[PDB]
DNA sequence: TATAATGGGAGCTGTCACGGATGC
DNA sequence: GCATCCGTGAGCGAG
C-alpha cells in the first residue's frame, strides 16, 4: 500500500482479499466462545471457505468484487502466477532490460553490412556510465559525479564529450531488434555508428530478414556490457557473420529490390 | 506411444518448463504433490533463474576452456 | 452453490 | 553454495509457521492519522520487519550498531528494510481448510 | 447491501446481534422479541460496517462525522442546484466548521484506489506497473554513495592515525556512533579538551586538503 | 566482416568455444591493463582519433587479434586457476 | 462471383466492380490477422516443446 | 546459416521451433497453416 | 488557381449533414428545446416515464428541465471540469388514502451536454460517444446446426432488458424453450398463457406430424394455475411456490415493460416478420387477471411452418443490416441513465417505509448518487466513449461516424467470426467496405457510408432515385437495408438524356446481386456513386484506379494527417474537400448576406443587412487532444462584402475553405541510390528552406503543490543550492516567463517539498561539517521538461486558493500549468503519405544541389521509388502526378471525382497544352535542343516510346505525354538515362515523428513489485526483452548476453548496483545474482501453501534470501 | 436497549476447439 | 462405448 504522486493510496487486490478471510476468521472465532447455534455456525465456516478459495485461486467458485464498484474480479494468487501477464511470461522469462532505447527506422545505403546509423543522443544515453569513466580519463571532468552534472541539462554538451564518446564505443557492437522476432536473425548485432538526427539507419540487405521496411518501422536498440557479452555479440551475433538462413540453408542476405535492379 | 506438442510439452520432465507453458494450476499440483526435484537440463528452467543456459558459450564442452600467453605458459612449466 | 440460496433454506428449516 | 536442483512440495501446517514470524488477528492495514503500520495488522514493523532501514518503530534503536536486535518498546528488529519482502505470516484458522487447488 | 459489505457478512453481522438481543431479552416486559431484536440487529450491523468497510480503517465516531459531511454536502447540492464549496458546507456543518477542517476531513476520508485498476481497453496494462519505487536506491545513488566513502577514505589517510580515529570516532563512521569528547579522550589517553584540540585541528587539516584538492565538492548536491 | 573470421572458425572445435577464448583473453588483456599481451607494437590495433592514432580501445578486438598469431594456447584443463591467477599477477602486477 | 471484374487498374474499375472486390479483401484480411494469432501461439508450443 | 558442420553447443531445438514458426504467417485449394497444426 | 472540372454525374441531393448522427441523436434524447408537455416520450422523456411512479404512497413524475451550463465551453476545458447542464425534474409525492400531495422540483445533479460539433467535454478533455452495432432486436429464425430440416427461432430483447429464447422442435419432436439456460417443454407455458388443447389444435393444428409433438402430455393441459406453479419450481430450486412468487418472477421475466423491454424497433421487426399486431413491446400481457399471450404463438406458427418447407416462411441473414443496428449517442446515454433511475428509484421504496412515515418531502425522499454516478460512468470510464481523435478536422470529423461492433452490450475480439467482420451486400450505401481498421480489428470497427443516415429504429439507409418509365425522377427515395431489396436499382454511371435512360441496358442489382436489365425494368437508381464509401474513402481521387487494400491506407491514414502552417487542398480533388472543411467545423462563416467592419488576427466584425454590428472573435493556436495546432486565420478584409455561406476565416488546415492536410510537391519517380529503397523517401531540402511541411504543436505540462504530513509543498523562485543560470527565465513567483525558450533539463516551475525522515547517511554528517552549510529543509521538486521535448514557453495558468471560477481537490494547495509549443520543421525520420496509401519514412535530406531537376534549373521536391508501386497495385498515384503534372504548368486546379472523373484521353489532352508552355517557352527564349535530350530521345526511342523519324519537339511531346520528361542529374550534369514521370502530387505529413518516437534509456525507475525497468517514453523505461526476444539469444547461444538481460540489466539488483558502480570504476562487470522477481515467485508460492526451494548437486537447501526470511 | 417488524436479487447472450472426465 | 459436461487457451509501441 504505497503513495502516488499525488498522495493517494494504491494497494494491492491481495489486501482486500485477505482482510476478507481475517473478519470471516476473527467473527468466527467470536462465534464459537459465544456458543452459536449449528445453523448460524455453520455458515460462518461456509465463508471461511469462500475467502480461502478467493484468495488461493479466484473465480474458481464465483469472482469478489473489490466492491460492488468494479465488477473486476479481485486479483488472486493464482492469477497472478498463470497467464500472459502472470509471472511467468511477464516477469521470469523476459523482463524489461536496463540498457536499451527505441527509434524509427530509415534506409542505410552506406553503412557497410556489420555497420549501422545510432543518433548522437541515443548513443550518449546507453553509454552514459562508460562515458563518465572516459570523460575522466580524458580530462572533460574532475570525477564523475561531475561528469554527470555536465550531461544533465542539453545546453551543457561540449564538443569533447561528443569526440571522446567516439572513444567509447571503439570495437563495441550493438543490437536491432524489430518485433515481431521471428527467427533468430531479427536481432542482429551492428557496429554503431554515430549520426546526426533522431533515426537509426539499417542496412539495406538485413532489411529482408527481420521483415523491415521504412513505412515507419521502429526498431529496439540493446547495448551488451561484459567483455563476454562483446565477445558473443561479435562473433556469432555479428550480421555480416550470418549470411545463410539457419532455417533452409539457403542466403539470407541476398540482393533484394533496387539492387537486383540495378543490376 | 505418439502425443502432441502440447501434451509433450507439459509432460516434460522438468516441471519449470512445464508450468511456464499452461496448466500452472494443475502442473504445480502434481508437481508439489510428487516432491518434484527439477535438474536444471533445459532452457527455460535456466533462463527463469537467471542461471547461464546450458547452451551456445554456457555448453560445459566449450564452457570450461582456458587461454594463456606462451610467456606464463613456460613459465608455470617447472613446479 | 449460491451460499445466499443455500444458507436461506437451512433457514426455512426452522 | 551453488545451486543444481530445485524442488516443490507441499508444506504441513508447520512448515509454514517455520516460515512465519508472527500471526495477523487483525485486519486493519494503516492508521488513518499516523499512517504506520496497525499492531498485528496486515502490515506490520512488528511481523515483517522494520519500515527504514536498521531502525526500529519508535525512533529508539538506530544506525548499525543493532544487527539482531529487538527493540522492547517497539517490537521490531532493527535490519535491512528489504525483510518486508520476505518474511512471512500465518493466519491460524478456527477451521481446517481446503486448498482449492487440491478441491478443484 | 451495498455499503461496503457483503450480504453474507451483513446477516452474519446481523445474527451476532440477534444473539446479543437474545441475552438482553426480559419476557415479562409484553413486547413480542421482533421489536427488541431488531434494534440489536440493526446496531451490530452498523458497528461492523462501520468497522470493516474501509482498507484504511477509520474509528467510530469520525465515520460518522464523514458521513454526516456526505448528507450535508447533499443537502446543500439540492438546495443551490450544484456542489458546495468547502466554505458553503462548514457553515452548514455548524460552528466549529471551518473551510479548513471540511477540507482535511474529505482528504482523510480518501479510500485507497487497487493497483490492479485497468489502463486502456486491453487487459495488458495495469495502474500499478506505472508506478516506479522510491525506497530501493537506484544504481546511481549506490555507486554514489560508495564513492563517497572512498573519497572519506582517501581523504583520512592525510590524517595521522590518531587524529583521523578522533573524527572516525566522533561521526559515527565506526560502528554507527557518535562519541562524545570525554570517550575520544577515555580511548586515546588524552584529556576531553585535548581531543576537542585534535579534533578541530584535523577537521582544519582537512578543510585545507579540500580546498587545495577539490574532490569532496561535487557531493554538495 | 570481422578479421580472419573464417580462419577463427578453423581453429575451433566449436564456434561458441572461439567466443569463450575471446571473452577470457579480453578480460585478461584487462584486468593486466594491456601489458600481458603477445602483440609487438607494429601489430597494436590503433584507433583513429583527432589528435593521430592511439591504441585500440576494445581488449575483445584485441583478443581476436592476438589469436590469428599462434602467440597464444587455449584448451581444457591447462593449468589449476590458482597458478594461473597468481603467475599473471605477478608476471603484470595490476 | 459468376461474373467477373473486366477492368484493370488501368482502365479502372467501376462503382460495382470496385464493391465486389471489398469482399475478397475483407474476408482476406482477416484471415491474415487470424492466422497471425495462430502462428505465433504454435511457434510458442515448439518453442517449448524443443527448448532443452 | 555457416554452411559447415555443427557447432558443439547450438541451441538447435530453439532454432528448428523458429525456422518453423517464421514462416507461419505465410501458410495459406489449400488446407494451409491449419492443416500443420492439425499435425 | 482556376479550377477546370470533371465529369457529368449530376448529383440530385448533396451530403447530408455530416455530424448529423451525434447532433440530432443526443438532441432528440434531451428535448431541452421542446415546451415540456410536447415532449414526445422518446429519451429522457422515456425514463421518467417507465420508471414512474413509484408505488408500494406513490411518487409520482410530471416534468423534467435543463438549465444553463456552470461555465462556457472553453472554460470547462482549461479548468478540467465537464461541459453540462442542471436537470431539475418536478415529482409530486401522493398519500395512499389520505389523498394529500406535496410537489417539489428535485434536483438531479448534472448531465453532459454535446458541443456544436458533434462531440463533448469531460475533463478538459474532448469526448466523442461512438454509435455501436448490435443484433437488432426482434424474432429470428436460423437453420438448427444440428440437423438440416430442422430449425432453432430466436427471439431477442432490447440487450439489458429481457432474457433471450431460444425454440427447438427436436430430438424428440416436443417444442423446447431455453431461457436463463434451461431447457424445458414449451408446451406447459402456453398453458399458462389462456391456451386449451382446443384453441391450439385450430390455427397451429394444420401442420402434420408437428403439433403431434406438442400435445404430447396431457398431463400438462390440467390447468393455468397449477401449470404456474408447476414452471417456476422448474426455473429456481428450493423456492416454495407460494402462489405470489410464481406470477411476480414469471411477469417480471415476460410481461414487466419495465424489465422486459423489446426493442421499438424490434416491435416492428415481429409484427412484420409473423404478420402480427403488438400492443406493447411487452411478449405477453398480463391483462385482468390471467396472463394473455401476444408473441408466442405467432412465433411458434412461423417455426413450425419453417421445419416442413412451408412458401413464405424465411430463415433470416444476421449480418443483413436490416437485421442489424445502430445504438447512436442518444440512445446509449439514454440507457445508462435508464439504469441510474431505477436504482434511484429503488433508494425510494427503501425510504418510502422507514424514517419519518408521515414526513416526507419528494426533496428528502430522492439521492442522486446512482444516478449522478451512473452516467459520470458511461462518459468517464467507458468504451464506446472515446478520447476524440482531432488531430485535425478530418479526425474529429471520422471519428465520430466511426461504428463499433465492440462495446460492452455486444462482441469482444475473440468472439467476432469472419460473419461480422465480412463486408456484407447491403454494406452498400450504409457502410463503408474501404474504411476499417487494418489488423487485429479488421471489420468490427467502420465508417458509416457517406450519403448513409441512420433512422429513428436505428436502421442505416441510402438514397436513392425514383425511376418511373424511363424517366428518373428527382426525387430521393431514403431505403432501409430491407427495403431496397425489393427493387431493381441502376448505377449511377448509366447514361441519361435530360431525365431519360439513355442505353438499351443498364446495369442494375436485385438484392444487391449484380443484373443486366432494360430500361423498363428499372425501379430506382443511385444517387451518386458517392454513396458508398466513408467520408475519407471519398477524398481519395482516381481511387476507381486503386486496389482496395492499399485505398485503406488512403483513408485511414488521412485521419492521420498533421496540421501544416503553409498547407495546401490537392491540386486533384473529388470535390468534398471543401464542404468537410464546413461540416465538422473548421472554417468560418457569414451568417447573412453583410460586410465586413474590423479585420484581426485575434478577431473579425461584420455588419449585416440588420445593422447590427456582429463580433466572430478568432480562436488563435489552441491545443488539441494529440497537441496539433487549431488556430483559425482570417480570409477577408476589411470592408469586403459578403453574401450569407461566404468564408471569414480558414481553419486549422484549410486552404481558402478547401481542405488542405498536406502540401502539393513535385515528385520524380526513380529509384535513387537506395535512398528511397523499401519504401523511405528522399527530399529536397527545398522543402524544409521556404518552410513546407513545418508544423506547429503545443504539448502541456502540469504540476501540483499539496500539504504534506510533513509541511507544505511551495512553488517558489526558491530552489535550494542552484545557481541563477537555472532561474533566469523563471518569473518572481517561481513560473516560467512567458515567451522563454527551454530546453530539456531545464525547470518550467520551480517547487520545494518538505524532506522525509532524515537520516543521513554517517558519510553525509561528516561531509556537513566540513563544508559548514547546513541541510536544507525542503527537497527541489521543481517540474522540468522531460527529454526530447522543449520550446516557447507560450502561457502560463496558475490557480491558488481564493479562486472564484473552479474546484480545487481536497488537500491540493496550488496549481500550475506550463503550455510548451514546438515548430517542427520536418526531418530524418519523420513520416509522410499521399492519398493512395503510399507511405513512407523519410531517409534523407539532400541539398538542392544534389536534387534531380529538369531543362530549366527547377528540381524536383521528392523522389518516389517505381518499385513502390506495382506490388502495391495503386495506380491512382501515378495519375495525380500526370494530371498534376500539367496543373503545375497551366497554372491550375482540378476537382475528378470518384469513378466519374477524367479519363487519361482529356488529361492526355491537359498534357499538350502544358507542354506548349514548357517548351514553346524554352524555344521563344533562343534555345533549340540540348545535346543530352538527345541522348535521351535516343533511348526513349529505343524503348518504343517516341515514333522514330520524328522530330525532336514532336518526341519530346509524344514523352511528356506519357507524363515522363527528361530529368537531369544534380551530381553529374548528365541526364537520367530514361526520361521520368515527374509530376505534382499532394502529400501530408503524418502524426508519427521521431521528436516524439526516440528514446535511449541507461538506467531508472523500477516497478515496485519486481524490481524491474518501467515500460514507455516519459515514464523513462527500457524496451521489453520478451519471451520472443529471448528465443533469439538462446538460437545464437549468447549465453552471457541473455544472462544480462535476466539478471544485471533487469532485477537483479545486487547485480546492477554494481554493475553501473563497475563500468564507472572502468572495471570489468561482476557476476550476476539471483534476479530479485524470482525471490517475488518463491514468496508468493509459498503464500500459496507451496514449499519451494534450491537444492545443492548433494541435495542439501541453499539459502536464495542469505537467511533473512529465516529465524 | 422494548410498538411490531421473521426466506435476495440479478437477470451481461454471434466463440471455439480442445481433451479429458462424468453420465446414460 | 457415445453423449455431454467442464475447464483451458488462443502473436514491440502509447495510454
Ligand atoms: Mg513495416
Ligand atoms: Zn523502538
Amino acid at each position: 500500500m504505497v503513495q502516488v504522486d499525488g498522495g493517494r493510496f494504491a494497494t494491492s487486490d491481495l489486501n482486500d482479499l485477505y482482510r476478507r478471510l481475517i473478519n470471516r476468521n476473527n467473527r468466527l472465532k467470536k462465534l464459537l466462545a459465544q456458543g452459536a447455534p449449528e445453523i448460524i455456525i455453520r455458515n460462518e465456516k461456509r465463508m471461511l471457505q469462500e475467502a480461502v478459495d478467493a484468495l488461493l485461486d479466484n473465480g474458481r467458485r464465483g469472482a469478489p468484487v473489490t466492491n460492488p464498484g468494479s465488477d473486476r474480479p479481485l486479483r488472486s494468487l493464482t492469477d497472478i502466477l498463470s497467464g500472459k501477464q502472470g509471472r511467468f511470461r511477464q516477469n521470469l522469462l523476459g523482463k524489461r532490460v536496463d540498457y536499451s532505447g527505441r527509434s524509427v527506422i530509415v534506409v542505410g545505403p552506406q553503412l557497410k553490412l556489420h555497420q549501422c546509423g545510432l543518433p548522437k543522443r541515443m548513443a550518449l544515453e546507453l553509454f552514459k556510465p562508460f562515458l563518465l569513466k572516459k570523460m575522466e580519463e580524458k580530462g572533460i571532468a574532475p570525477n564523475v559525479k561531475a561528469a554527470r552534472r555536465m550531461l544533465e541539462r542539453q545546453r551543457d554538451i561540449k564538443d569533447e564529450v561528443w569526440d571522446a564518446l567516439e572513444e567509447v564505443i571503439h570495437g563495441k557492437v550493438v543490437l536491432l531488434n524489430r518485433a515481431p522476432t521471428l527467427h533468430r536473425l531479427g536481432i542482429q548485432a551492428f557496429q554503431p555508428v554515430l549520426v546526426e538526427g533522431q533515426s537509426i539507419q539499417l542496412h539495406p540487405l538485413v532489411c529482408e530478414a527481420f521483415n523491415a521496411d521504412f513505412d515507419g518501422d521502429q526498431m529496439a536498440v540493446h547495448v551488451p556490457l561484459s567483455s563476454f557479452a562483446q565477445a558473443e555479440a561479435r562473433i556469432q551475433m555479428l550480421s555480416a557473420h550470418n549470411l545463410l538462413s539457419p532455417a533452409s540453408g539457403e542466403p539470407l542476405a541476398k540482393p533484394s529490390r533496387d539492387i537486383i535492379l540495378g543490376l | 506411444l505418439l502425443m502432441g506438442v502440447t501434451k509433450s510439452a507439459l509432460s516434460t520432465k522438468s516441471w519449470l518448463s512445464a508450468a511456464s507453458f499452461q496448466n500452472t494450476t494443475h502442473v504445480l499440483t502434481e508437481a508439489a504433490i510428487a516432491g518434484k526435484k527439477d535438474e536444471l537440463i533445459g532452457l527455460k528452467e535456466n533462463v527463469i533463474l537467471g542461471r547461464l543456459i546450458p547452451a551456445g558459450t554456457g555448453s560445459d564442452f566449450v564452457r570450461f576452456t582456458q587461454v594463456v600467453d606462451q610467456k606464463t605458459l613456460k613459465a608455470i612449466e617447472e613446479a | 452453490s449460491d451460499p445466499v440460496r443455500q444458507y436461506l433454506h437451512e433457514i426455512g428449516q426452522v | 553454495k551453488e545451486v543444481r536442483k530445485v524442488r516443490i512440495a507441499l508444506a504441513s501446517p508447520e512448515k509454514i509457521r517455520s516460515w512465519s514470524y508472527g500471526e495477523v488477528e487483525k485486519p486493519e492495514t494503516i492508521n488513518y492519522r499516523t499512517l504506520k503500520p496497525e499492531r498485528d495488522g496486515l502490515f506490520d514493523e512488528r511481523i515483517f520487519g522494520p519500515i527504514k532501514d536498521y531502525e526500529c518503530a519508535c525512533g529508539k534503536y538506530k544506525r548499525q550498531r543493532f544487527e539482531g536486535k529487538v527493540c522492547e518498546r517497539c517490537g521490531v528488529e532493527v535490519t535491512k528494510s528489504i525483510v518486508r519482502r520476505y518474511r512471512m505470516g500465518h493466519i491460524e484458522l478456527a477451521t481446517p481448510a481446503a486448498h482449492i487447488w487440491f478441491v478443484k | 447491501t451495498g455499503r461496503g459489505l457483503s450480504f453474507l457478512d451483513l446477516i452474519q453481522e446481523g445474527n451476532q446481534g440477534l444473539i446479543r438481543a437474545v441475552e438482553k431479552f426480559e419476557y415479562k416486559r409484553r413486547f413480542k422479541f421482533s421489536t427488541y431484536a431488531t434494534w440489536w440487529i440493526r446496531q451490530a450491523i452498523n458497528r461492523a460496517i462501520a468497522d470493516q468497510a474501509r482498507t484504511i480503517r477509520i474509528p467510530v465516531h469520525m465515520v460518522e462525522t464523514i458521513n454526516k459531511l456526505s448528507r450535508t454536502a447533499r443537502q446543500l447540492q439540492q438546495e443551490l442546484g450544484r456542489e458546495p464549496t468547502y466554505e458553503e458546507i462548514a457553515e452548514a456543518m455548524g460552528p466549529g466548521w471551518d473551510a479548513k477542517r471540511v477540507e482535511e476531513t474529505l482528504k482523510i476520508a480518501q479510500e485507497p484506489v487497487s493497483l490492479e485498476t485497468p489502463i486502456g481497453d486491453e487487459k495488458d496494462s495495469f495502474y500499478g506497473d506505472f508506478i516506479p519505487d522510491e525506497h530501493l536506491p537506484s544504481p546511481v545513488d549506490a555507486a554514489t554513495q560508495s564513492l563517497l566513502s572512498e573519497e572519506l577514505e582517501k581523504a583520512l589517510s592525510k590524517l595521522s592515525e590518531r587524529e583521523a580515529m578522533v573524527l572516525k570516532l566522533r561521526k559515527g563512521l565506526i560502528d554507527g556512533r557518535e562519541h562524545t569528547l570525554e570517550e575520544v579522550g577515555a580511548f586515546f589517553g588524552v584529556t576531553r579538551e585535548r581531543i576537542r584540540q585534535i579534533e578541530n585541528k584535523a577537521l582544519r587539516k582537512l578543510k585545507y586538503h579540500e580546498s587545495r584538492t577539490r574532490k569532496l565538492r561535487d557531493f554538495l548536491d | 566482416a570481422e578479421p580472419g573470421i573464417d580462419k577463427l572458425f578453423g581453429m575451433v572445435d566449436s564456434k561458441y568455444r572461439l567466443t569463450v577464448v575471446v571473452a577470457k583473453r579480453a578480460q585478461q588483456l584487462l584486468r593486466h591493463g594491456f601489458k600481458n599481451t603477445v602483440l609487438e607494437p607494429e601489430e597494436r590495433p590503433k584507433m583513429q582519433t583527432l589528435e593521430g592514432l592511439f591504441d585500440d580501445p576494445n581488449a575483445v578486438t584485441w583478443a581476436m587479434k592476438e589469436l590469428l598469431t599462434g602467440r597464444l594456447v587455449f584448451g581444457e584443463n591447462l593449468v589449476p586457476e590458482d597458478r594461473l591467477q597468481k603467475e599473471m599477477e605477478r608476471l603484470y602486477p595490476v | 462471383f459468376e461474373v467477373p471484374v473486366r477492368s484493370s487498374f488501368r482502365e479502372g474499375l467501376t462503382v460495382l466492380e470496385y464493391f465486389i472486390s471489398s469482399h475478397g479483401a475483407r474476408k482476406g484480411g482477416a484471415d491474415t490477422a487470424l492466422r497471425t494469432a495462430d502462428s505465433g501461439y504454435l511457434t510458442r508450443k515448439l518453442v517449448d516443446v524443443t527448448h532443452e | 546459416s555457416m554452411a559447415r558442420p555443427v557447432s558443439i553447443g547450438e541451441a538447435v531445438g530453439i532454432v528448428a521451433a523458429q525456422s518453423i514458426g517464421e514462416p507461419g504467417t505465410q501458410l495459406t485449394i489449400t488446407q494451409g497453416l491449419p492443416r500443420v497444426i492439425e499435425l | 488557381m482556376e479550377i477546370k472540372r470533371f465529369g457529368r454525374i449530376r448529383e440530385v441531393i448533396p451530403l447530408p449533414p455530416l455530424t448529423e448522427i451525434q447532433v440530432e441523436s443526443y438532441r432528440r434524447a434531451l428535448q431541452a428545446d421542446v415546451p415540456p408537455e410536447k415532449r414526445e416520450n422518446v429519451g429522457i422523456q422515456a425514463a421518467f416515464r417507465e420508471t414512474f411512479p413509484i408505488e408500494e404512497l406513490v411518487l409520482d413524475f410530471l416534468e423534467y428541465r435543463l438549465g444553463e451550463p456552470p461555465f462556457p465551453q472553453d472554460e470547462c476545458r482549461e479548468k478540467d471540469l465537464t461541459y453540462q447542464a442542471p436537470l431539475y425534474a418536478r415529482l409530486q409525492l401522493i398519500h395512499k388514502d389520505t389523498g394529500l400531495i406535496k410537489e417539489d422540483e428535485v434536483f438531479l445533479g448534472h448531465i453532459p451536454l454535446m458541443t456544436e460539433d458533434g462531440s463533448f467535454i469531460i475533463n478538459g478533455a474532448d469526448r466523442v460517444i461512438v454509435s455501436q452495432i448490435h443484433r437488432s432486436p426482434g424474432v429470428y429464425f436460423t437453420p438448427d446446426p444440428a440437423r438440416p430440416g430442422r430449425y432453432i427461432a430466436s427471439i431477442i430483447p432490447l440487450p439489458k432488458r429481457g432474457p433471450w429464447i431460444d425454440l427447438e422442435v427436436e430430438p424428440n419432436g416436443v417444442v423446447s424453450m431455453k431461457v436463463n439456460k434451461r431447457k424445458f417443454p414449451l408446451v406447459l407455458l402456453l398453458r399458462v398463457l389462456g391456451y386449451d388443447q382446443e384453441t391450439l389444435a385450430r390455427e397451429l393444428g394444420a401442420y402434420g406430424e408437428l403439433v403431434q409433438g406438442l400435445m404430447d402430455e396431457s398431463v400438462f393441459a390440467m390447468r393455468p394455475e397449477e401449470a404456474l406453479i408447476r414452471l417456476f419450481t422448474l426455473l429456481r430450486p428450493g423456492d416454495p411456490p407460494k402462489r405470489d412468487k410464481a406470477v411476480a418472477y414469471v411477469y417480471g421475466l415476460i410481461a414487466d415493460p419495465r424489465r422486459y423491454d423489446l426493442g421499438e424497433a424490434g416491435r416492428y421487426k415481429a409484427e412484420e416478420k409473423l404478420g402480427i399486431r403488438l400492443s406493447g413491446r411487452t411478449l405477453a400481457r398480463f391483462e385482468d387477471g390471467e396472463f394473455k399471450d401476444e408473441v408466442f404463438l405467432p412465433t411458434l406458427r412461423y417455426l413450425f411452418a419453417l421445419t416442413a418447407g412451408v412458401p413464405g416462411h424465411e430463415v433470416d441473414d444476421i449480418d443483413h443490416l436490416g437485421n442489424r443496428r445502430i445504438r447512436t449517442v442518444g440512445e446509449l446515454m439514454t440507457d445508462q441513465f435508464r439504469v441510474g433511475l431505477a436504482r434511484l428509484a429503488r433508494g425510494v421504496r427503501e425510504r418510502m417505509l422507514m424514517g419519518s412515515e408521515d414526513s416526507l418531502t419528494p426533496a428528502k425522499l430522492v439521492n442522486s448518487r446512482p444516478l449522478e454516478a451512473a452516467i459520470r460512468e458511461f462518459f468517464s470510464r467507458s468504451q464506446l466513449s472515446q478520447f476524440k481523435d482531432e488531430t485535425n478536422p478530418l479526425s474529429s470529423l471520422r471519428h465520430k461516424r466511426r461504428i463499433s461492433a465492440l462495446g460492452p452490450g455486444g462482441l469482444t475480439r475473440e468472439r467476432a467470426g469472419f460473419d461480422v467482420r465480412d463486408v456484407h451486400r447491403t454494406h452498400y450505401g450504409r457502410i463503408c467496405p474501404v474504411e476499417t481498421p487494418e489488423g487485429a480489428n479488421i471489420g468490427l470497427i467502420t465508417s458509416l457510408a457517406a450519403y448513409a443516415r441512420v433512422d429513428e429504429l436505428g436502421f442505416i439507409r441510402t438514397p436513392y432515385r425514383r425511376v418511373v418509365g424511363g424517366v428518373v425522377t428527382d426525387e430521393v427515395v431514403y431505403m432501409t437495408a430491407t427495403e431496397e431489396d425489393r427493387y431493381t436499382i441502376a448505377q449511377a454511371n448509366t447514361p441519361l438524356e435530360g431525365n431519360r435512360i439513355a442505353a438499351e441496358r443498364v446495369v442494375a442489382r436485385r438484392k444487391g446481386e449484380p443484373v443486366i436489365v432494360s430500361p423498363e425494368e428499372v425501379e430506382f437508381m443511385d444517387v451518386s456513386p458517392k454513396q458508398v464509401f466513408s467520408v475519407n474513402t471519398n477524398l481519395i481521387p482516381f481511387l476507381e484506379h486503386d486496389d482496395a487494400n492499399r485505398a485503406l491506407m488512403g483513408s485511414n491514414m488521412q485521419t492521420q494527417a498533421v496540421p501544416l502552417i503553409r498547407a495546401q487542398a490537392p491540386v486533384v480533388m473529388t470535390g468534398l474537400e471543401e464542404r468537410v472543411v464546413r461540416d465538422s467545423l473548421a472554417a468560418l462563416y457569414a451568417e447573412e448576406d453583410g460586410e465586413v467592419a474590423k479585420v484581426d488576427g485575434n478577431r473579425i466584425v461584420v455588419r449585416y443587412e440588420d445593422g447590427r454590428l456582429v463580433e466572430y472573435p478568432l480562436r488563435r493556436f489552441y491545443r488539441s487532444n494529440q497537441g496539433t495546432a487549431l488556430d483559425q486565420r482570417p480570409r477577408v478584409v476589411v470592408g469586403q462584402r459578403v453574401r450569407k455561406g461566404d468564408l471569414l476565416a480558414d481553419g486549422p488546415a484549410s486552404e481558402n475553405g478547401f481542405l488542405a492536410l498536406g502540401q502539393n510537391v513535385l515528385v520524380a519517380i526513380m529509384p535513387f541510390d537506395g535512398y528511397n529503397f523499401e519504401d523511405a523517401i528522399v527530399i529536397s531540402e527545398e522543402l524544409l528552406k521556404r518552410d513546407f511541411y513545418t508544423s506547429i504543436h503545443i504539448e502541456r505540462y502540469e504540476i501540483e503543490a499539496r500539504d504534506t504530513k510533513l509541511g507544505p509543498e511551495r512553488i517558489t523562485r526558491d530552489i535550494p543550492h542552484l545557481s541563477e543560470a537555472a532561474l533566469r527565465d523563471l518569473d518572481e513567483e517561481g513560473v516560467v516567463r512567458i515567451g522563454a525558450e527551454v530546453k530539456p533539463g531545464d525547470i518550467l516551475v520551480g517547487r520545494t517539498s518538505f524532506k522525509g525522515e532524515s537520516e543521513p547517511t554517517p558519510e553525509e554528517r561528516l561531509l556537513r561539517s566540513i563544508f559548514g552549510e547546513k541541510a536544507r529543509d525542503v527537497k527541489d521538486t521543481s517540474l522540468r521538461v522531460p527529454p526530447g521535448e522543449g520550446g516557447i514557453v507560450v502561457r502560463t495558468v496558475r490557480l491558488r486558493r481564493g479562486d472564484p471560477g473552479v474546484e480545487l481537490k481536497p488537500g491540493v494547495r496550488e496549481v500550475v500549468r506550463v503550455y510548451v509549443a514546438q515548430k517542427r520543421k520536418l526531418q530524418v525520420g519523420d513520416k509522410l503519405a499521399n492519398r493512395h496509401g503510399n507511405k513512407g519514412v523519410v531517409a534523407k535530406i539532400l541539398p538542392v544541389e544534389d536534387m534531380p531537376h529538369l531543362p530549366d534549373g527547377t528540381p524536383v521536391d521528392v523522389i518516389l521509388n517505381p518499385l513502390g508501386v506495382p506490388s502495391r497495385m495503386n495506380l491512382g498515384q501515378i495519375l495525380e502526378t500526370h494530371l498534376g503534372l500539367a496543373g503545375y504548368f497551366l497554372g491550375q486546379r482540378y476537382i475528378s471525382p470518384i469513378f466519374d472523373g477524367a479519363k487519361e484521353p482529356e488529361i492526355k489532352e491537359l498534357l499538350a497544352q502544358a507542354f506548349e508552355v514548357y517548351f514553346g517557352k524554352r524555344k521563344g527564349e533562343g534555345f533549340g535542343v540540348d545535346k543530352r535530350e538527345v541522348e535521351v530521345l535516343r533511348r526513349a526511342e529505343k524503348l518504343g516510346l517516341v515514333t522514330p523519324g520524328k522530330t525532336p519537339e514532336e518526341q519530346l511531346k509524344e514523352l511528356f505525354l506519357q507524363g515522363k520528361v527528361v530529368l537531369y542529374d544534380g551530381r553529374t550534369g548528365e541526364p537520367i538515362e530514361g526520361p521520368i514521370v515527374v509530376g505534382q502530387m499532394f502529400i501530408m505529413k503524418l502524426y508519427h515523428m521521431v521528436e516524439d518516437k526516440m528514446h535511449a534509456r541507461s538506467t531508472g525507475p523500477y516497478s515496485l513489485i519486481t524490481q524491474q525497468p518501467l515500460g514507455g517514453k516519459a515514464q523513462f523505461g527500457g524496451q521489453r526483452f520478451g519471451e520472443m526476444e529471448v528465443w533469439a539469444l538462446e538460437a545464437y547461444g549468447a549465453a552471457h548476453t541473455l544472462q544480462e538481460m535476466l539478471t544485471l540489466k533487469s532485477d537483479d539488483i545486487e547485480g546492477r548496483n554494481a554493475a553501473y558502480e563497475a563500468i564507472i570504476k572502468g572495471e570489468d562487470v561482476p557476476e550476476p545474482s539471483v534476479p530479485e522477481s524470482f525471490r517475488v515467485l518463491v514468496k508468493e508460492l509459498q503464500a500459496l501453501a507451496l514449499d519451494v526451494q534450491t537444492l545443492d548437486e548433494k541435495d542439501n537447501p541453499v539459502d536464495i534470501f542469505e537467511g533473512l526470511a529465516s529465524k
